[PDB]
């Protein structure tokens, strides 16, 4: 129990977009190429130190955060289970697959579900366009995704769970948003 | 077991792990008054702020 705050996030998006891979890359720095679809729900954890104003020196300033990162299944057979878990999450990592246009077109529907079921009508969400390493299979234009993200006022990162690009960025952003919300309130 | 049953078994194991984390967290929060007695910091650290 050597930490200061338990912060809970949830990853959501269509089946196959990379929710499990993104989280595993973040917490363990590892990646599995074989598709092992999530059985309803799972979570991962990571201990980090939040420093809002950058590095400290001799006097420790950081807030020790225990992250619980909920990992939801995308298949509709688990939709009621996964929706049940939206209300207890402090922030959301919403994913689509850069190689799958339909997963991107479904982003609006996922946002609508969060607005209904989350703790707030306007919860903190970071949008992740995943599988950026697969440029030859790319089907979603960066500008289109940015436009969408802009309309909702949400940050957009293009990520790769394969090599880790922008994963820590996206999650640290989400952490910053909720810690500032805590400061606000 | 059937796939139906195996699926519930797997999810139950996740829920059990979550329960253990929740109990650990609750025990941490219980001990906070030993070190921090400013109730606003307690509200923040305990996660009570998230429920207002
Ligand atoms: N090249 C590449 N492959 C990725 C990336 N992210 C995930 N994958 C691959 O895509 C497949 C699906 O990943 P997974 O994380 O299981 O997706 P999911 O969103 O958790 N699926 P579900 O909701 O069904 O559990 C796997 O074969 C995985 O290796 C990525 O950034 N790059
Ligand atoms: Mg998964």
């Amino acid at each position: 129990g050597d930490y200061d705050y338990l912060i809970k996030f949830l990853a959501l998006g269509d089946s196959g977009v990379g929710k499990t891979s993104v989280l595993y890359q973040y917490t363990d720095g590892k990646f599995n190429s074989k598709f092992i679809t999530t059985v309803g729900i799972d979570f991962r954890e990571k201990r980090v130190v939040y420093r809002a104003n950058g590095p400290d020196g001799a006097v420790g300033r950081g807030q020790r955060i225990h992250l619980q990162l909920w990992d939801t299944a995308g298949l509709e057979r688990f939709r009621s289970l996964t929706t049940a878990f939206f209300r207890d999450a402090m922030g959301f990592l919403l994913l689509f697959d850069l190689t799958n246009e339909q997963s991107f077109l479904n982003v609006r529907n996922w946002i609508s579900q969060l607005q209904m079921h989350a703790y707030s009508e306007n919860p903190d969400i970071v949008l992740c366009g995943n599988k950026s390493d697969l440029e030859d299979q790319r089907a979603v234009k960066e500008e289109e995704a940015r436009e969408l993200a802009e309309k909702y006022g949400i940050p957009y990162f293009e990520t790769s769970a394969a090599n880790g690009t922008n994963i820590s960025h996206a999650i640290e952003m989400l952490l910053d948003l909720i810690m500032k919300r805590m400061e606000r309130s | 077991g059937s796939p139906e049953f195996e699926e519930q078994e797997a999810i139950m194991k996740v829920l059990q792990r979550d329960a253990a984390l929740k109990r650990a967290e609750e025990e941490r929060v219980r001990h906070l008054p030993e070190k921090i007695k400013d109730d606003q910091q307690l509200k923040n650290m305990s996660g009570q702020w998230f429920y207002e």
